């Protein structure tokens, strides 16, 4: 998943933040995982719906 | 024998223009599977984008561009 | 996909079908209205006869001349399996259902009786919005009913998980299309969706025609306020107002006259050059789709049509037909004086913009070479023109290519030939 | 400064609408450009006080399109108008009032003018100004006082210094008023020369005199006209109001002829009294008061012949009144603008039919000579009949394919004459002449590539006319065109186009041209210009024919040459074949023929 | 007389 998701961000080489996309995108892993913090990961890209720009 | 490919066809000027872009090695391929009549080729599927921009660009090359002027 | 007109649809109907979908209340007075001006006479004729009559009849009845129309006519009605020849005896539920929708055969506290012109403003306020969302609008209504609608209906696709959708080829011409024909292709797509979706046609499409004069109504009604096709002040109410555009619904730009009955906007130069008197965005956006607009005032946009912006839109797309015929019906009164109403220059720049851009025609196809006599070639030849699976030949130079589906049989039947020996 | 999603320029945060929108008919932009409706009930105002205000950018059927510049509005002052009058009736005419960007532009170019003044005395150049301050921060910059030579303050400025001082002047933000009072000139002797009742003169003559003399003094700038307007008649005008001695400069010596007979055509003044200084031709210039001249001549950079300058140093000492220039287009030149250092003129009027070049030096004109005094709208022109309604079409001959093998192979300047000769462009050529021959009318052939010229030229057995062709020769051959019924047509060269006084033809095909110039384009169509025997102007009885093969670079050169005609509203209908070309027997009709052809070409070497 | 020809007359694009 952490190759995958290196190569959808066109990268050669799998890097912390990879790691944290693919284990907080899959379902499972994120359960598995959910306590654990994972250094130079970051979070995933989440804005609220009422967040998001309106007229 | 039988060859896979794709047809193009179109006014013979542009069939020279084909025939010009491998004769003269642009692409550097021989695409043109033969010459199958004055204004009909037979040409690989795979190069037929790149063959579409340089006709394109043909355009552009002999055209104004206009770009708000 | 462009099913321009209700006959496709009326032709996509089984007797399965067409026996519940012809029901007393609606149906059989929007299907006859729409039936052709031959026709009609007759299927009233035969309203008071429970015994056939010879399809000779009918054809005598009619002149040498329009008995193609005739013909044609009867193709429909017999296609729409109407009646039966048993040898024309109308079906039974037919029959009955248009007598009974002759006379026919329900009431409550007043509503708020809000104006008609409120109604169809909104509503096409609502249909505005729908192609603001449609657009590439920064910002715009949005509904994930409506967004995957758009996108069952092909005219929007998601590039990537969790961007906003985009528009597609069909899409592009879509949206400049006339509101009505714009419409009715949207209101096609939703009717096939909704079968699809487990929506049943049969009530729905029936209700369609009621509103041109259960919870899956209910649900599908929902959806037509969302629209803005009908009024209703509150979730709560049972009763509903048609809107114009729901009235007008199949009736079509030949019912009470097309849209062209609207302030003309567009003024084309024979620089290119467009001035538009708008202040909705939703025509400078579909004016942007193909003209390069270079100033924007409180009343009107000044706009060029390059072939940069055009030959754009054709890649998109788009034809010059859609083009002209979109600034033809936006047409300003002032150029509206001039015949044609477009300057020809202009007309015939666009369509040579376009057709340059498929100067060349590409092909799928597989070729043969090296045929060992004319004999066999014309023989195969003659076998992949039976087949109609030939794309191009020339037997002066004994050549010839075909289909690579048509291929396979050529490809069968060459090993066939040649396993003889 | 800001832009919408959409690359349009946006204004909502610059200006606003006004309640009666509707009734009025313009619009200002911040960035200077003007738009009006051309339909609307006020046109007939708008256009002539936008004509006076601003610079026609666009002037199409339905909406005209101006822009603002420091030149315009000096001539709005030229003509009395002050800031606040301007801005009171364009606020008045605009529907969304003057942004107060363009209102602080306007208010600096009004008050930076009456200013400072430059007059001539006694051979000598005089800058005055009427403030006696304003002098002494202009002069800060020693280029001034290198330029002045070793109420109403004046000094002495060094003439061949004028021209750089002049030009300076105008990016220093204070222009050089050049009115000359010629009415109240007692030095320089008036000139016994008057309009005679036999000449005609048209409304938009009128108007374009009537603002170049806004009041009792001329002023100094360009006139647009067309040649078959009668731009000669204008500056025959000029020189009979002016009442003083004048020097009039053509750019040919045939252009001295014409100006000599029209002279003598419209005006009192005889023969004797007017001179036509030229090497090819004396009479005695310093007997008589009239001049006339070419800047090759007077710019002439090697020596003089001894007798030239004798008539050259009395030009130089005297001073002319009033200095008409025609196809000021080419006064920008290295040369022909060093004939304004070298003759002392008062007031200085250039006219022109085609006030476009391919050099950025066009805009000189406005410093060398001053601001557009008038430009005819060409189309009003065709309303009014005073100009033949020209079907102006674009012919997209398709290049033969054994051509454009050897025109995409080959690169360098060959294939100029590849696209110009092929069977196609050759044939239609043939037809359309074929057709109008038989439809009796006469046809002007141009090109530029003489091999071109030739080869087409005997295979048509039609004259061809260039360059070395003998004035002799040249003039019979027009003159047999002109009467001979049984000749329809004639192949000219650039000489035709350049400087020339060709007969009207009803029709005009140009199979060749230097390139996507609009000058020579214009040119060229100024020829069929000239109102026919007994045509109207809804006839549609003049033609005028580009001949350009697809898919080369003469199609970018084509819509890069028509941009100045489209521009003025001519539609360039395009031709993408012509019934019967196919079964009327025409050359080349078999590809033995074309190979003949395209192997000549290729033995051009 | 005098008319325009065919090729004045209409659009020769093929549309």
């Amino acid at each position: 998943l952490a190759g995958n998701a290196a190569r959808d961000n066109k990268k050669t080489r799998i890097i912390p933040r990879h790691l944290q996309l693919a284990v907080r995108n899959d379902e499972e892993l994120n359960k598995l995982l959910g306590r654990v913090t994972i250094a130079q990961g970051g979070v995933l890209p989440n804005i609220q719906s009422v967040l998001l720009p309106k007229k | 024998n039988v060859l896979k490919g794709v047809l193009i066809e179109c006014d013979p000027a542009m069939k020279q223009f084909l025939l010009y872009l491998d004769e003269s090695n642009a692409l550097g391929k021989k695409f043109i599977i033969q010459d199958i009549d004055d204004t009909h080729v037979f040409v690989i599927a795979e190069l037929v984008n790149v063959l579409q921009e340089r006709v394109g660009e043909l355009m552009d090359q002999n055209a104004f561009s206009l770009t708000q002027k | 996909l462009q099913c321009r007109n209700l006959q496709e649809f009326l032709g996509g109907l089984s007797p399965g079908v067409l026996d519940r979908l012809y029901g007393h209340p609606a149906t059989c007075l929007a299907v006859f209205r729409e039936l052709p001006s031959l026709a009609k006479n007759w299927v009233m004729r035969m309203l008071f006869l429970e015994q056939p009559l010879p399809q000779a009849a009918v054809a005598l009845w009619v002149k040498k001349e329009f008995s193609k129309a005739q013909e044609e006519s009867t193709g429909l009605l017999s296609g729409l399996r109407i009646w039966h020849t048993q040898l024309l005896i109308l079906n039974p539920i037919f029959r009955q259902n248009l007598r009974i929708a002759l006379l026919g055969g329900q009431l409550g506290p007043d509503k708020h009786a809000r104006d008609v012109p409120s109604l169809d403003k909104y509503a096409e306020e609502r249909w505005e919005v729908v192609l603001h969302f449609m657009v590439g609008s920064p910002s715009a209504a949005v509904s994930q009913d409506l967004a995957q609608l758009l996108s069952q209906a092909g005219l929007m696709k998601s590039t990537e998980p969790g961007e906003p959708p985009c528009i597609t080829s069909a899409g592009f011409q879509f949206l400049l299309l006339d509101t009505p024909a714009q419409l009715w292709y949207f209101m096609l797509q939703y009717l096939q969706t909704a079968q699809s979706r487990g929506m049943d046609l049969v009530e729905i499409l029936s209700f369609l025609f009621q509103l041109s004069f259960s919870d899956s109504l209910l649900n599908f009604l929902q959806h037509l306020r969302e629209f803005g096709l009908v009024f209703q002040r509150k979730r709560k109410s049972r009763r509903y107002y048609p809107t114009r555009l729901a009235i007008n619904l199949s009736s079509g730009v030949s019912g009470a006259g097309g849209t062209v009955h609207q302030p003309g906007f567009i003024v084309v130069e024979t620089n290119y050059r467009l001035y538009a008197y708008t202040e909705s965005e939703l025509q400078i956006a579909l004016i942007a789709l193909f003209s390069e607009m270079l100033y924007r005032f409180p009343n009107m946009v000044v706009a060029q049509v390059t072939r940069e912006s055009v030959q754009q839109a054709i890649a998109s797309g788009i034809t010059a037909q859609q083009i002209i015929h979109f600034l033809r019906t936006r047409a300003h009164p002032v150029m509206l004086k001039q015949t044609p109403v477009l300057p020809p220059t202009i007309t015939d720049q666009i369509r040579l913009w376009e057709l340059e851009r498929d100067r060349l025609r590409f092909t799928e196809g597989v070729l043969y070479n090296q045929f060992l006599s004319q004999v066999d070639f014309e023989l195969l030849l003659a076998h992949a023109r039976e087949l109609g699976v030939l794309v191009f030949e020339n037997s002066a130079k004994r050549l010839m290519v075909v289909t690579p589906a048509g291929h396979s049989d050529v490809k069968r039947f060459w090993k066939r030939q040649k396993h003889s020996s | 400064t800001k832009v919408d999603e959409y690359g349009a320029k946006d204004y909502r945060l610059q200006m606003p609408l006004k309640d009666d929108h509707t009734s009025r008919p313009l619009w200002v932009a911040p960035d200077g450009h003007i738009f009006l409706e051309a339909f609307s009930p006020v046109y007939k105002y708008a256009q002539d006080f936008l004509v006076a205000i601003a610079e026609p950018v666009c002037r199409p059927t339905h909406v005209h399109e101006y822009k603002l510049t420091a030149y315009s509005l000096y001539a709005a002052v030229s003509v009395g108008l002050q800031t606040s009058d301007i801005t009171e009736y364009l606020r008045k005419l605009s529907k969304t009032g003057v942004p107060d960007g363009i209102m602080q532009f306007i208010k600096l170019c009004t008050v930076s003018y009456g200013k400072v003044k430059l007059v001539l005395k006694h051979n000598r150049y005089f800058v005055e100004s009427c403030h006696p301050d304003v002098i002494q921060h202009l002069l800060q910059d020693p280029v001034i006082r290198e330029c002045r030579l070793r109420q109403t303050v004046s000094f002495e400025v060094k003439q061949e210094m004028i021209e750089e001082l002049q030009k300076r002047c105008i990016h220093l933000e204070y222009p050089l008023l050049a009115e000359y009072d010629f009415r109240n000139d007692s030095v320089n002797p008036d000139i016994n020369i008057d309009l005679k009742p036999t000449a005609v003169l048209r409304p938009y003559q009128e108007k374009s005199l009537r603002k170049m003399f806004g009041n009792g003094r001329a002023r100094s700038g360009v006139i647009v006209l067309p040649c078959g307007a009668g731009k000669s008649l204008v500056g025959v005008t000029a020189a009979c109001t002016v009442r003083k001695r004048c020097l009039v400069l053509g750019n040919s010596a045939v252009s001295v002829e014409q100006w000599k007979a029209q002279f003598k055509m419209w005006s009192t003044i005889d023969d004797s009294q007017i001179c036509r200084f030229t090497s090819d031709a004396k009479d005695k210039p310093i007997g008589c008061s009239v001049a006339i001249s070419t800047y090759s001549m007077l710019g002439h950079t090697t020596k003089r012949s001894w007798e030239a300058e004798r008539v050259m140093e009395w030009l130089k000492t005297q001073e002319w009144g009033l200095m008409i220039l025609d196809e000021v287009h080419t006064i920008p030149a290295k040369m022909f603008r060093r004939v304004l250092t070298i003759v002392q003129a008062h007031c200085k009027l250039g006219l022109t039919a085609t006030l476009v070049r391919e050099d950025d030096k066009i805009v000189d004109l406005n410093f060398l000579i001053g601001p557009k005094l008038y430009e005819a709208n060409w189309m009003e022109l065709q309303n009014n009949g005073y100009i033949a309604k020209v079907q102006c079409a674009e012919v997209w001959c398709p290049m033969s394919p054994e051509f454009y093998r050897e025109y995409v192979a080959i690169k360098t300047k060959k294939r100029i004459l590849l696209y110009t000769m092929n069977p196609n462009k050759f044939r239609a050529c043939q037809f359309l002449i074929k057709f109008h021959e038989r439809r009796n009318d006469k046809i002007i052939v141009f090109a530029d590539n003489v091999f071109a010229l030739k080869e087409y030229a005997i295979r048509l057995n039609k004259p061809y006319i260039y360059g070395p062709t003998s004035q002799g020769e040249r003039m019979q051959i027009l003159q047999n065109f002109k009467h001979n019924p049984k000749i329809n047509t004639i192949f000219i060269s650039k000489v035709g186009d350049t400087s020339f006084d060709l007969p009207e033809a009803n029709v005009l095909i140009q199979i060749s041209s230097h390139g996507g110039s609009r000058r020579q384009e214009a040119q060229r169509l100024g020829r069929v210009l000239r109102a026919k025997k007994g045509m109207v102007a809804e006839e549609y009885n003049a033609f005028f024919y580009s001949l350009v093969s697809q898919d080369t670079q003469e199609m970018a050169y084509s819509t890069k040459r028509q941009r100045f005609l489209v521009d003025q509203g001519y539609s360039f209908k395009v031709i993408t074949k012509l019934a019967g070309m196919e079964e009327e027997d025409l050359a080349f009709s078999t590809k033995e023929e074309q190979q003949q052809l395209l192997q000549k070409v290729l033995a051009a070497t | 007389a005098k008319e325009r020809p065919i090729w004045l007359r209409e659009s020769t694009v093929q549309g």
